[PDB]
């Protein structure tokens, strides 16, 4: 009975990741004054299926790898972490109700850079490794503000428990006391998943994404679907964290409908940010972290430490 | 226990997807293709070390939502603002001595 | 026009609705028509194990009220 | 991170265009010029037409000159759309590309209505243009120009005040005015460095001394002022197109020297002299008196020159094609020093580079 | 409310193809279900439609026949299935069918 | 007769400084750009339904070549070789002899469509409207030699497309 | 029999998947790049056919050779072709990629890219219009639709 | 000090907001009248068991029953 619940978590994750590619190509189509796919299925609904079947019967590209073991383990680790980030998410009930779900998700997302690092090791090109080290330095840079913004918000929650964060936001959305934390959170999660305007691997400002370079890389579909699982998950986590919905304990479907609509709007906001801006240069998003976001994050961290003490609004532990 | 079952299930589904994505495109026999240190940067290593040290400072900051529940609140607030201030002082020394340069 | 993106958004929304609705219905099926007991703290687990021992069927979710006392 | 030396290796689209010109007549060598700066087709046509007309000692009729200036500014709108949108798409902004190529699609429809080809029209010819405007074309050019300002406005809404676009272009590719003069730069590569120079003003050709436009001048020599100069040149191209649509004269569209331009097909089939002249223009071609000219126009990429040498025959002897992208890409190595590898693609965007005219 | 007018226009598009069968027929062959004024039909079965309220480019269209010169063109429709007398009208070289 | 793009010194009073600081801290131009992208989300897209809808063309369009006839069936080409004399690609190859009734006609009329630059100089050089360049652009092949047209292919294109070619010449011959 | 039916329906499935998810790599060498960029522009819009614009060259299906192939970029063309995962197709766009074009007699131009790579669809024009290139892409899709990989596998 | 403040608010407003938020976080809990109640609420939250006292005979302030009048009260917390 529990394995049924695990599978009804993880298989609709993969189906939602499949149709996020359709939603991306359509919404980026209409924002670019064109259409997205509408030929392959009715209104494009067979495009993820056709594209997945195409990617699964396509040849392994040309080259060989430096390390077979890490070439195998990097997509395994990427997909495993991308699936385990969903199990403490209270929607309205988490699959694995743990006392430290926030800290669990922060730790498992900190583990996600090893897939990038091991895919940089496993490629033969010494330039793809440099691109991987740039990506690792980017992701570990924005994990700092993820941790401190998350701590500053949890000072109004009382615990690391994700299910308590529904109870915390019963009177107001938590974006009202913490909107600067919320906007730096949203941009930092955008910079976490290598998502535009922070996608330097998939774009220019890159020493190796330069057309007729070497570097045996993994099967693209696995890292791609791990990345879109991470995108939907970080938007659901932002929805739980700042825009927490009404929960009737006798009707859980009201909360599920409400957080689902908000998470869809927030993922479409990712789609609408990537179709609106040019890319940062690498030192420009290093600037944006280290000289812009981190001073405000430390200042608001001091503020959200000292603020429940001065307002007599310290939340309960339980 | 249910956590271990879930981790094993996620690891199994991931390994199954990886094994399919490596062995399913080997079904179609293809034409066998017969034709035909990295430079160091100090700034790349320095941003990683700056990450590590600020991450240890964050590791000090993580018990704050439990630390606000104490009865010694004046000492707690002093040491909380002092850890965030020492993180800010580490950032200011990293700023002013040209440490955040060309990866700013 | 722009309502052509709504079938894909609707399918993705149903796919996000399935996990939460699924875990709520499975928690109510596995726990006697009620919410799953949350035991974050060892007192909550102590009361839950006491319920499991007083229910007589090795199930914490079989509630015994005043009909169990004389 | 830094770029110490940037060596562009070119000739990967070198086709030996100006050797193939030497074995063809002047009318036959005209469609090579559509294919040089292939986002600037009728401007290069106009440059070669002015070179051959300067050697032939003839002039186009006034209506042909107004058609050339109208379609030269339509061509300038085409090229600055291509410039700004690919310069944004390489930096990363992908959406105004798709927005402005629908307007660029409508201007290719203008080319197809006037010539039959959407790009390589072979329309502006030595002597004038090939064929007259079809009826109702100027009304649709009016309907395009009446709305195109809003298109430039929303492009400029997406990019100009954007902090991410400005952080990629404001301190990037600074060229001093003296180095821009010394390195053979031309057009926006001069005018972004504050050099008040434009060949439509200083050395004016067909009827550019009769239209009325402003010339945008930069102040810092960077990628961002050259972006603003190209956007304001699209604004001023809309202004010139409004003046060309209002001041179009009646009359013929070829020079009425039938020893240079072909007679009409109605009189080719009726008159003996007209049939002889049609025969000898489409087989031998017109002879050009011996001499060498350097005719240069203000193309949308800069000074586009033709050093054309005639030997008295009906084929060019030498035809050197001066192009802006050659000198700009030569200056790429200076413009990228002390910058990063991401700044190099912004510098190849601010130098509007098309390798057909770089390579010939 | 003007959303009701949109839904009634959608339902009369369903009705204007002769019910759900013709609606799904044009939805899967054309990927486009809008209704138009039948300008004519050639000797192959290609049907040609107008809607001058559409923008220029959409306002004239063809529904291709299912069998032209022996080939099953139910799914294998082709741009060159249009005969030359309708090729001027469909490509808007004239206002005249 | 010139204007200065980007020669604006910003106001340094507290109102404008607070305006620019609010733009920095509250991302106002970024929300402007999001609003412009959202504005295009709710427009009707410019996408035509190819192949069921076709892009607009004029009667001057230069597509596939065709050899024409008089309204008797007699072919118009009288072998004068002006079209290969003017052909800037030398895509046209012509041989000729007097045919069996003594008429000046071609035996070879080749057009390599993969040399051809589709510039229509052959149709404007032709004194008898024989070679024209029709409206067909949907003639992609699967092999290279299917685009090396001989006289029979061009006469079949003429017989195939004459009902349209004659109407386009009828619309455009007064400009020529 | 039964196995012929099964391999026929599996050919139909994999041909549907491969033609309806074409990912093009574009050699935008010359003027035909401009017209492919119009084939991806909102009017014609290759992306609604499943044909994504600016796909990765590492995981592309069809190599659209759009421009003049010179002698100096013929080995780079062949190198990018050799780095493509099978099934790979090649659409030759325009007269210079088809047969040398306007530069056929040049000292520096490969007379058609079919001297270098195998070509599946030849799209004629200088340039062919964006509609003509989309015609060639749909003809490539029809060519994939009638492939018989598993039927010929079963009959060998 | 008014020229420097407007200059740093024109050039580096992120740092000005940073130092302003940090300075408010430092000097504000010593000025707030509710900082007393944070201490009062944390010391009134009963984590442990209230281990009772042996009634020796002289403890007039200690109640004998939870609902007795004498003892520590939380009416200030119900009302606030
Ligand atoms: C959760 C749902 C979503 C939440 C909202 C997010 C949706 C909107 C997203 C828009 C698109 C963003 C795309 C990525 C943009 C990245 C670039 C960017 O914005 O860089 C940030 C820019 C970076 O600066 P910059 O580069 O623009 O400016 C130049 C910077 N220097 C000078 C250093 C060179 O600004 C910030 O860092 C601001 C961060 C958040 C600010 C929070 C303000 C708090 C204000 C408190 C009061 C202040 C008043 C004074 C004190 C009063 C005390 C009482
Ligand atoms: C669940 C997520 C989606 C997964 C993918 C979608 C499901 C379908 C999976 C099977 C796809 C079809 C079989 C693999 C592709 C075969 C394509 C091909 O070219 O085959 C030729 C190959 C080889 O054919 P060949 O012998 O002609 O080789 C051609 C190459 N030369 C001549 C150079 C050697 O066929 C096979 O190897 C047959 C494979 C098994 C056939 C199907 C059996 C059932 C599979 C279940
Ligand atoms: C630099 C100094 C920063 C700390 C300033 C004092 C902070 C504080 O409240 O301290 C009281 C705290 C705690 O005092 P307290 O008043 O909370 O003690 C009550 C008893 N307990 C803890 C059981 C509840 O520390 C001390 O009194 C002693 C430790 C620090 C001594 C000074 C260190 C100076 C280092 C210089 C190098
Ligand atoms: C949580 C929700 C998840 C939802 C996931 C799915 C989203 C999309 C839903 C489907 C939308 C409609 C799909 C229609 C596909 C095309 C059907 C069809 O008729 O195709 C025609 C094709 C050939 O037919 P033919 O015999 O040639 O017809 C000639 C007529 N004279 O005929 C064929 O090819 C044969 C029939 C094929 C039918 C395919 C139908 C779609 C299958 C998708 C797989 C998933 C199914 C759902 C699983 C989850 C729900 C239970
Ligand atoms: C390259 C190698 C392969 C890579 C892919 C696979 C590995 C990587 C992805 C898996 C990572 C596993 C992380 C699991 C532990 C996370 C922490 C944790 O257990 O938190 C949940 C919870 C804490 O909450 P709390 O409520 O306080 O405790 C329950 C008491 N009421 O605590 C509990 O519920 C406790 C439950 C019992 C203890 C669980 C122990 C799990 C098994 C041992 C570790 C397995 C992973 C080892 C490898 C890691 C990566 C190298
Ligand atoms: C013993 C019997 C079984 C034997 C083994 C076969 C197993 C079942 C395999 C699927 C069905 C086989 C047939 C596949 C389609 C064949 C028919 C076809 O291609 O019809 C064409 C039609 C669209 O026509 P088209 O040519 O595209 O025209 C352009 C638009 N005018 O196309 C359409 O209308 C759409 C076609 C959709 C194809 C089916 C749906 C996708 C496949 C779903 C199942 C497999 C994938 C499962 C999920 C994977 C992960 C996402
Ligand atoms: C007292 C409470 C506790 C205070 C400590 C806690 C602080 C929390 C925030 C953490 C900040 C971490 C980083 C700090 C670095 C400071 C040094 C610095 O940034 O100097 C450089 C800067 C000029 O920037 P530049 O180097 O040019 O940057 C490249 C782009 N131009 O130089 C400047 O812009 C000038 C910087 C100094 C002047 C800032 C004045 C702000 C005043 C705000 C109102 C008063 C607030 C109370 C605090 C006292 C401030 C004097
Ligand atoms: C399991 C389901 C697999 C679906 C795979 C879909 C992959 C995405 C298709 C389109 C696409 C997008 C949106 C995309 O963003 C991208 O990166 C730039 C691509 O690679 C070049 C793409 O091909
Ligand atoms: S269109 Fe031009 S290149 Fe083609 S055959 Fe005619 S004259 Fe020659
Ligand atoms: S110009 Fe006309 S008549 Fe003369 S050879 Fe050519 S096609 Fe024939
Ligand atoms: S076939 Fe012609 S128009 Fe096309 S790229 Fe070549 S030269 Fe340019």
């Amino acid at each position: 009975m529990f394995m049924i619940n695990v599978l009804t978590l993880i298989i609709p994750i993969l189906l939602a990741v499949a149709f996020l590619t359709l939603v991306e190509r359509k919404v980026l189509g209409y924002m670019q004054f064109r259409k997205g796919p509408n030929v392959v299925g009715p209104y494009g609904l067979l495009q993820p299926i056709a594209d997945a079947i195409k990617l699964f019967i396509k040849e392994p590209l040309r080259p060989a790898t430096s390390s077979i073991s890490m070439f195998i383990l990097a997509p395994i680790l990427a997909l495993t972490l991308a699936l385990t980030m969903w199990i403490p998410l209270p929607m309205p009930y988490p699959l694995i109700n743990m006392n430290l779900g926030v800290l669990f998700m922060l730790a498992m997302s900190s583990l996600a850079v090893y897939s990038i690092l091991w895919s940089g090791w496993a490629s033969n090109s010494k330039y793809a490794l440099i691109g991987a080290l740039r990506a690792v330095a980017q992701t570990i840079s924005y994990e700092v503000t993820l941790a401190i913004i998350l701590l500053s918000v949890l000072l109004m929650n009382g615990s690391f428990t994700l299910s308590t964060l529904i109870i915390t936001q019963e009177q107001v959305w938590l974006i009202f006391p913490a909107w600067p934390l919320a906007m730096m959170w949203f941009i930092s999660t955008l910079a976490e998943t290598n998502r535009a305007p922070f996608d330097l691997t998939e774009g220019e400002s890159e020493l190796v994404s330069g057309f007729n370079v070497e570097y045996a890389a993994g099967p693209f579909a696995l890292f791609f679907m791990a990345e879109y699982a991470n995108i939907i998950m970080m938007n659901i986590f932002t929805t739980t964290l700042f825009l927490g919905a009404f929960h009737n304990p006798y009707m859980p479907e009201l909360y599920t409908i409400n957080f689902t609509i908000k998470s869809l709007l927030l993922s479409i906001t990712f789609l609408w940010i990537r179709a609106s801006y040019p890319r940062f240069r690498y030192d420009q998003l290093m600037h944006l972290l280290w000289k812009n976001f981190l001073p405000l994050t430390l200042a608001l961290c001091m503020w959200h430490v000292s603020l429940p003490i001065l307002l007599s609004s310290i939340p309960p532990q339980t | 226990m249910n956590l271990m079952i879930t981790l094993l299930t996620n690891f199994t589904l991931a390994t199954l997807l990886v094994t399919i994505a490596f062995w399913l495109p080997q079904l179609n026999v293809y034409s066998e293709k017969t034709s035909p240190r990295l430079p160091f940067s100090m700034k790349f290593f320095l941003v990683a070390i700056t990450f590590l040290l600020f991450d240890l400072e964050i590791a000090l900051l993580l018990p704050l939502p439990w630390a606000s529940q104490t009865t010694n609140l004046n000492t707690m607030l002093t040491m909380a603002l002092l850890l965030i201030f020492l993180l800010a002082v580490s950032l200011a020394y990293e700023w002013t001595q040209k440490g955040l340069e060309w990866t700013e | 026009m722009w309502f052509e993106v709504l079938p894909g958004i609707a399918v993705m929304g149903v796919c996000l609705f399935i996990p939460g609705m699924a875990t709520a219905r499975i928690h109510r099926f596995s726990n006697g028509g009620r919410e799953k007991r949350v035991a974050h703290y060892s007192y909550q687990w102590y009361l839950m194990e006491r319920d499991r021992r007083v229910s007589g069927v090795n199930r914490y979710y079989v509630s015994k009220g005043l009909e169990n006392i004389d | 991170e830094m770029v110490r030396k940037c060596d562009p290796h070119i000739g990967l689209l070198h086709r030996g265009t100006e050797k193939l010109i030497e074995y063809k007549t002047y009318l036959q060598a005209l469609p090579y010029f559509d294919r040089l700066d292939y986002v600037s087709m009728m401007c290069n046509e106009q440059a070669y037409s002015l070179a051959v007309e300067k050697l032939l000692n003839i002039q186009p009729p006034p209506r042909a000159q107004w058609i050339r200036v109208l379609f030269g500014e339509i061509t300038r709108l085409l090229n600055h759309i291509m410039a700004v949108t690919t310069h944004a798409l390489d930096i990363g902004a992908m959406t105004p590309f798709f927005w402005m190529f629908e307007e660029r699609e409508k201007m290719f429809e203008f080319y197809e209505r006037v010539s039959g080809a959407r790009m390589h029209a072979a329309y502006v010819r030595p002597g004038g243009v090939h064929q007259d405007l079809p009826l109702g074309l100027m009304d649709d050019i009016y309907e395009f120009s009446k709305n195109f300002s809003l298109r430039i406005d929303e492009l400029e809404e997406m990019l100009t005040n954007n902090r991410i676009w400005r952080n990629r272009t404001v301190d990037i590719g600074v060229v001093t005015a003296e180095d821009a003069l010394n390195y053979g730069f031309s057009g926006v590569m001069l005018r972004g460095s504050g050099i008040q120079w434009d060949l439509r003003k200083t050395q004016p050709y067909d009827v550019y001394d009769q239209v009325e436009f402003d010339v945008p001048i930069g102040s810092r020599g960077d990628c961002y002022d050259r972006y603003l100069c190209r956007v304001e040149e699209m604004r001023q191209s809309i202004r010139i197109i409004s003046q060309c649509l209002n001041k179009m004269p009646p009359g013929e569209i070829k020079v009425d020297d039938a020893k240079v331009s072909p007679p009409k097909r109605a009189e080719m089939k009726t008159s003996m002299e007209s049939l002889i002249h049609h025969f000898k223009l489409y087989t031998e071609g017109y002879q050009v008196p011996p001499g060498a000219t350097y005719t240069a126009i203000e193309a949308p990429k800069g000074e586009f020159g033709v050093y054309l040498v005639s030997d008295g025959s009906s084929r060019p002897y030498r035809c050197k094609i001066k192009a802006p992208g050659f000198a700009h890409l030569a200056g790429l190595d200076k413009m990228s020093k002390g910058h990063m590898l991401a700044d190099v693609v912004a510098i190849i965007g601010t130098q509007d580079i098309v390798f057909g005219e770089v390579d010939r | 409310m003007e959303l009701l007018q949109v839904l009634k226009r959608g339902l009369q598009q369903v009705s204007g193809h002769g019910g759900l069968r013709g609606y799904l027929r044009v939805l899967f062959r054309a990927n486009d279900v809008r209704v138009g004024t039948l300008v004519g039909e050639d000797k192959y079965g290609n049907k040609y439609y107008e809607d001058n309220k559409q923008f220029f480019g959409r306002h004239r269209w063809v529904i291709y026949t299912t069998e032209m010169n022996g080939k099953n063109t139910f799914w294998d429709v082709d741009g060159s299935m249009v005969p030359p007398e309708w090729h001027r009208w469909l490509h808007c070289m004239t206002d005249d069918p | 007769t010139y204007k200065y793009v980007n020669l604006r010194e910003p106001s340094m009073d507290m109102k404008s400084v607070t305006d620019r600081a609010a733009q920095t801290l509250l991302w106002t131009e970024l929300i402007r750009g999001l609003g412009m992208t959202l504005s295009y989300l709710f427009r009707e897209p410019a996408t035509i339904n190819y192949p069921f809808e076709k892009g607009p063309l004029s009667p001057r369009f230069r597509g596939e070549h065709a050899l024409r006839r008089y309204p008797s069936g007699e072919e118009r080409c009288i072998a004068c070789k002006l079209c290969e004399a003017v052909c800037p690609a030398q895509a046209i190859t012509i041989e000729a002899e007097p045919r069996a009734d003594g008429s000046r006609r071609t035996t070879r009329y080749d057009i390599d469509m993969t040399k051809c630059i589709y510039c229509g100089f052959c149709q404007e050089a032709c004194p008898v409207d024989a070679i024209v360049e029709g409206p067909n652009f949907e003639f992609s092949t699967e092999t290279h030699e299917e685009l090396l047209y001989n006289k029979e292919k061009l006469l079949n294109n003429g017989d195939k497309w004459e009902a349209e070619i004659a109407a386009n010449i009828q619309a455009d011959y007064l400009y020529r | 029999s039964r196995g012929e039916y099964v391999v026929a329906k599996l050919d139909d499935l994999i041909n549907w998947a491969r033609r309806s998810s074409l990912w093009p790599m574009t050699f935008g060498l010359a003027c035909c790049a401009v017209e492919m960029m119009h084939m991806a522009a909102p009017r014609y819009d290759m992306d609604r056919f499943g044909v994504v614009f600016r796909a990765s060259p590492r995981q592309s299906d069809v190599m659209i050779v759009a421009g003049t192939l010179t002698n100096k970029m013929a080995p780079a063309l062949r190198k990018v072709y050799d780095q493509m995962p099978e099934p790979r197709y090649v659409v030759s766009m325009g007269s210079c990629a088809n047969g040398g074009g306007y530069y056929h007699y040049s000292y520096s131009v490969v007379r058609g890219c079919d001297r270098i790579v195998p070509v599946d669809i030849y799209v004629p024009g200088c340039p062919p219009t964006a509609e003509a290139l989309l015609y060639g892409i749909l003809q490539l899709q029809k060519k994939i639709k009638r492939e018989k990989r598993l039927r010929i596998w079963y009959r060998r | 000090v008014a020229a420097f403040l407007k200059n740093v608010w024109a050039k580096e407003p992120v740092l000005v907001a940073s130092f302003a938020i940090a300075g408010l976080a430092v000097i504000l809990p010593t000025l707030s009248p509710y900082t007393k109640y944070s201490l009062m609420i944390n010391r009134a939250t009963p984590y442990n068991y209230p281990v009772p006292l042996r009634d020796d005979g002289n403890m007039p302030d200690v109640p004998s029953h939870p609902q007795d009048p004498q003892g520590p009260s939380l009416e200030w917390l119900k009302r606030l």
